[PDB]
RNA sequence: CUGUUGCUUAUAGACGAUGGCAUCAGAAAUCGGUGUUGUAAGCCUCUCGGGUAUUGAAUG
RNA sequence: GUCAUCUAAUUAGUGACGCGCAUGAAUGGAUCACCGUGAUUCCCACUGUCCCUAUCUGCAAUCUAGUGAAACCACAGUCAA
RNA sequence: UGAAACUGUCCUUAGUGCAGAUCUUGGUGGUAGUAGCAAAUACUAAGAAGAGGAAAAAAACAUCUUAGAACUGAAGAGGAGAAAGGUUCCUAAACAACAUUACUUGGAUUAGGGUGAAUCGAUCCUAAAUUACAGAUGGAAAUCCUUAAGAAAAGGAUUGAAAGGGAAUAAGAUUAAUAGUUCUUAAUCAAGAGAAAUGGUAACAUAUCAUGAACUUUAAAAUGGAGUGUGAAAAUCUACGGAAGAGUUCUCUUUUCUUCUUAACAAAAGUAAAUUCCACUGAAAUGAAUCAAUCAGAGAAGUGGAAUUUAUUGGCUUUGUAAGAAAUUCAAUGAAUUGUGGUAUUUUUGCAGUCUUCAUAAAAAUUAAAGGGAAUCUUUUGCUCGUACUAAUAACCGCAACAGGUCUCCAAGAAGCAAAAUCUUUAGUUAAAUAGAAUAACGCAGGUAAGGGAAGUCGGCAACAUAGCUCUGUAAGUUAGCAAGAAAGAGUAGCUCUGGUGAUCGAAUCAGAACUUUAAAGGUUAGGGG
RNA sequence: GAUUCACGCAGUGUUAACGUGCAAAUUACUUGUCAUAUUUGAGUAUAGGGGCGAAAGACUCAUCGAACUAUCUAGUAGCUGG
């Protein structure tokens, strides 16, 4: 007998496909009467019918790879297949550090450090490339206000 | 897989009447692992046990 | 590619139906059957097609009414 | 197509139903010839062409 | 007597053919010799180790 | 075509010469940066293209079971004169 | 042999004699049991059913289940549609023919069954265009005109889109097969029935409220593309805390894996991003701000407000629906659970400004508002038609189960710049013009090779070769833009560390230093140069 | 109307395969191209001394230096065959 019936109808009462339907290779004629649907789900509920679990697949080692990566295990020149601008861009390094310096002047001009003419000056010189990170333009104006308060 | 099999298999075949016919006899080989092949012939296998 | 491979994307039909002759004729874009000449008031016939004429005619259908008419 | 006009699926159902051999009971007549459809068709064989 | 057949047969070979043996036959593992690679797995040392080795290799 | 150059060797290539069978100015003449699945010549590198072939794999071809066409066909099928 | 018509002689009559016409039609040979049934990686074991694996190996055996081993690799050999087909859909019986062997299989034979809508479409509107009456034109057939010619149509007729516009439905379950269509629950829409208001300075706001005719106007439906930034959701990845189940386990692994969900329509605890307006004040020592810009006395910034957009109400969490569903377990129908986060990537969906055009990137049905001031909660109904199936290495077009062709939707992990090549998960499949033995020549496809290195050849044809990334360096010529990845040179692995780049814990990225080795892009991918 | 890779598409070479083929034009590798003079569906418009053509006498249903189909038509043949 051929229980290719009950392989599509198992499926579906089982929302799964036909890879993951175990029918029960020694109950072949007790399954081959479940001709319907309401049977199908009597014999799943008897066990003769079973799910199969999924096929396992494990991110161990994806796992290791990025930890050992975090520590630079494998981030070489040899392991590197795209161009620098591609692998770390650089417009969205300009982006960073223009939200971050204008972050950084707002917020001493709020808190009074600076007044709005010494903020202005400072906006355009870190418009135009004048520090490379935070630091170099905290100095600057701490230096820049010892000067004034002389 | 389909491309390797181990260079060595150690088989147990018996012959069995076959239960339908009684005049006839069948063949089951069986598989025995063995930890190595050194010093290992042809033997007979026999129960001989109540 | 004239011959085999052109013929794929032939799945748009130039003729359906015709509702006075029932032929597969009724030319869609132009409006009107190549076979009876439809919405045309008069029957499509020329001499040339002889075997046309024997194929719808006269006496080639039911004669439902005209049966009666010419025995009486 | 799943699209079509009413009267266009009633055309397909005729030749659906003309589809069909002559019955047993035909077949039994006397002086009779006719045994086998020969305007059948398939889906397979044959477009109907409309 | 010859042929078939068997040794999933070779000193032979597309198939035939040819060559050998056919119960003191043949086949098989195992062991030894002989080679290749390079020092196995558990705990630099075990370690000239481990693994392979006729399949068209040679003994028993 | 003649003279140079390219090679050991040049009916090929390039640079000159020009009474040019029969070049020539929107029949467009000359010029050429960049570009070209365009044409041509020479270098370097590389290699079975070659010296000169050897060898390995898969699928066939061989044989067998099942299945099974076509082209062609006057009759046919050894040579010398 | 055959069983019902026929013959001889004389005249008359002719569709009157075949070896050829590449003659016409039909039938049949040799070739010949020959060429072939060789693209699409691949099958094996046990069992069942069946007449159909027998046997001195006749070395191969179709269908179904299980186990193993595998392929397509999520721009698929996955899940669905449009056209086209037309019952091929589902089931049972049955296998004469058909699918280049066979078939118990089938898209094949026979007989039954199957397509359920107020909310999806057609129907409705118009687009390019198309066609009428009257009129104009023509010998005629007929052509022209489509609102101009008209005693026709307040203004102009018909048709034209299952991708354009458009009133309104979702979740779960269910069938051998249909399901935004059936059932349960919960909604929505349309058409029906039962002297005319307030608040706020303002922008504007009030479970119908709070009248609003003719006429007119405005807005919507309804409008290109590029590129940048960014809000939200989903998927993927991940942090914290677990509950339940499964995998490995004599070697370890507080371990690896799986589930932890929720609709339409509404509500309004809490709380966003962007933009545009309003009130106060009036900016020069000019300020404000963006990745970029851009803006300001026809009024900036600041403070306080209003509105709209963000896949239904109102964007997100949350709530009703609603856990009673569903998912994962356990027991033999009954019980358990169903937190909180992320300055990560991708897709989707909006938004904001920037750029670009000798390109400026539909209309109508239909809807709302305004100006004007004429007049004085319950319940009913919702018609017609399509709806099955394939949508393709077998349902479509090519004579066919043809390696050809044919419009779309959704879209996991690794690795990488990459939706590349390669491998895997969910799903699908192991059959897709037959195989077994042998391992000749000559082939087709893929390779390698001593020494030499184009001497081969019409010709470096074919093949080899170069190849990713970082640093240094880069000539003549030039339309000054390029040539340019010119050319040329050095570096690159593994392990153990350090430093730089932020916010009030986190991102992969960059630089440097020890030590070790078979001295490192090269498995795949990947310029030869002058 | 810059350079490239990918999904797709084409057709430079092998003058490879096949050439009674998978195919009355396909397959493999190599190569090229792969969004604005781009690609593509459906609707629609243009018809045979005509259409359409970034122009090859190209394309107009395997038919094009004048389509297909039917009639004149058993066209005529000093030429070939019987």
């Amino acid at each position: 007998v051929s229980l290719k019936l009950q392989k599509r109808l198992a499926a579906s009462v089982l929302k799964c496909g036909n890879r993951k339907v175990w029918l029960d290779p020694n109950e072949t004629p007790e399954i081959s009467l479940a001709n319907s649907r309401k049977a199908i789900r009597k014999l799943i509920k008897d066990r003769l019918i079973i799910k199969k679990p999924a096929a396992m697949h494990s991110r161990a080692r994806v796992v290791e790879r990025k930890q050992a990566k975090i520590l630079g295990r494998h981030t070489g020149h040899g392991k590197r297949k795209g161009t620098k601008n591609a692998r770390t861009p650089q417009k969205t390094l300009w982006i960073i550090r223009m939200r971050v310096l204008r972050r950084l002047l707002l917020k001493y001009r709020t808190t009074g450090k600076i007044d709005k003419h010494m903020y202005h000056d400072f906006y355009l010189k870190v418009k135009g490339n004048q520090y490379k990170n935070k630091k170099a333009l905290m100095e600057s104006i701490f230096k820049a206000l010892e000067e004034k308060k002389l | 897989g389909i491309r390797s099999v181990a260079d060595r298999i150690r088989v147990r075949m018996a012959r069995l009447p076959i239960e339908g016919e009684e005049g006839k006899f069948y063949t089951l080989v069986s598989y025995v692992p063995v930890a190595s092949f050194k010093g290992l012939v042809t033997k007979t296998v026999e129960e001989a046990e109540n | 590619t004239k011959g085999t491979s052109c013929r794929g994307t032939r799945h748009n039909k130039t003729h359906i139906l015709c509702k006075r002759c029932g032929k597969r004729s009724w030319h869609l874009q132009k409006q009107r059957c190549a076979s009876c000449g439809y919405p045309d008031a008069k029957m499509r016939q020329y001499a040339w097609g002889y075997k046309a004429l024997r194929r719808r005619t006269q006496g080639t259908g039911r004669m439902r009414h005209l049966k009666i008419a010419l025995k009486r | 197509t799943g699209h079509k006009g009413f009267s266009y699926k009633l055309k397909l159902g005729k030749k659906i139903h003309q589809n069909r051999g002559v019955p047993q009971w035909f077949r039994m007549k006397t002086g009779n010839t006719i045994n086998y459809n020969f305007k059948r068709r398939h889906w397979n064989r044959r477009k109907m062409g409309m």
